[PDB]
């Protein structure tokens, strides 16, 4: 089975 | 080297109690060795935890489908990731190897090269538990996926006494029991 | 609790060195190797039972990058206050006689993530046999790494582990040597 990798989020310009 | 540093850490982290029955997801944004911001899944929404965070907090909750994604990464993401490698963490199972040996009075009982962290140590006194003048190291994490402990006893012995550390691990059916004799 | 996974990232300026790796209960189950960008399992065992796709955690790094050059403004350019570490030598097991064990040097609470950690055999620098771990995290926010030497205990050998970190004014030397 594969790691999930959770999604880095962009922050407030 | 004397010029300026700037780091930012982003740290997941999955809280697992009584196997996947209850699970907790921690989102934690860090900028230099002061978190700002946190996603927390017991809360549901983003949280500033300093006033550097507060504009973060504020555009990923307005952001929804970061909360529907979010809210429900302790199955996605949590619960599986658990799964992917439960067989070699969760399961992983290395039996101590356990020495008594006297390091002047002290003697010392080594538990090395186990896994998991959890293990009881118990000394014996010519069969009788000896609880006082014991004192250990701690559970030591030698970064390689084992443990060791040491676990010492206070103690001059006198001729004929024979001393015994009962070991008690996940690893083992039955304890472990290294005799010393004086 | 019972068990944590944490799946932790650090990018560092002006270095421009970042990191990606999982932990399950303080133990690196893998990272993944930035200038290679391939994942490195911590136990070779691991990558025979699970799989990872990299350019996931190539791409969490990219926007590390860029939120940290944000926050660097916001902040109006306030930096790291570099933490000392606390360096400890041990061994993996009791010390025997022409036994072969391992020294592991315990580089722990510091920041920022980068340090020189060199072990000496008998004043001289032994760059062979080595290895070590990635800079793994803590919940105050520090670092902890491990440095290992595998070794054949001695009576006419003599042993040190020399740290160099920017929060230090000195190198830390660390000693080991067998006893009795
Ligand atoms: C590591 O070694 C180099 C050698 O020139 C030195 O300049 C640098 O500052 C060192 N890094 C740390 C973190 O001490």
């Amino acid at each position: 089975r594969f790691y999930k990798t959770l999604r880095a989020e962009q922050a407030s310009q | 080297d004397t010029r300026p540093r700037f780091l930012w850490q982003l740290k997941f982290e999955c809280h697992f109690f009584n196997g996947t029955e209850r699970v907790r997801l921690l989102e934690r944004c860090i900028y230099n060795q002061e978190e700002s911001v946190r996603f927390d899944s017991d809360v549901g929404e983003y949280r500033a935890v300093t006033e550097l965070g507060r504009p973060d907090a504020e555009y990923w909750n307005s952001q929804k489908d970061l909360l529907e994604q979010r809210r429900a990464a302790v199955d996605t993401y949590c619960r599986h990731n658990y799964g992917v490698g439960e067989s070699f963490t969760v399961q992983r199972r290395v039996e101590p190897k356990v020495t008594v040996y006297p390091s002047k009075n002290l003697l010392v009982c080594s538990v090395s090269g186990f896994y998991p962290g959890s293990i009881e140590v118990r000394w014996f006194r010519n069969g009788q538990e000896e609880k006082a003048g014991v004192v250990s190291t701690g559970l030591i994490q030698n970064g390689d996926w084992t443990f060791q402990t040491l676990v010492m006893l206070e103690t001059v012995p006198r001729s004929g006494e024979v001393y015994t550390c009962q070991v008690e691990h996940p690893s083992v059916t039955s304890p472990l029991t290294v005799e010393w004799r004086a | 609790e019972e068990h944590v996974i944490i799946q932790a990232e650090f990018y560092l300026n002006p270095d421009q060195s970042g990191e990606f790796m999982f932990d399950f209960d303080g133990d690196e189950i893998f990272h993944v190797d930035m200038a290679k960008k391939e994942t490195v399992w911590r136990l070779e065992e691991f990558g025979r039972f699970a799989s990872f796709e990299a350019q996931g955690a190539l791409a969490n790094i990219a926007v590390d990058k860029a939120n940290l050059e944000i926050m660097t403004k916001r902040s109006n350019y306030t930096p790291i206050t570099n933490v000392p570490p606390e360096v400890t030598v041990l061994t993996n097991s009791p010390v025997e006689l022409r036994e072969p064990n391992v020294l592991i040097c315990f580089i722990d609470k510091f920041t920022p993530p980068v340090v020189n950690v060199t072990w000496l055999r008998n004043g001289k620098p032994v760059t062979t046999g080595v290895s070590e771990t990635v800079f793994l995290p803590r919940e105050d926010h520090l670092f902890r790494k491990f440095h290992y030497l595998p070794f054949l205990p001695s009576t006419e050998d003599v042993y040190d582990c020399r740290v160099e970190h920017w929060g230090l004014d000195e190198p830390l030397l660390k000693h080991w040597e067998f006893d009795t």
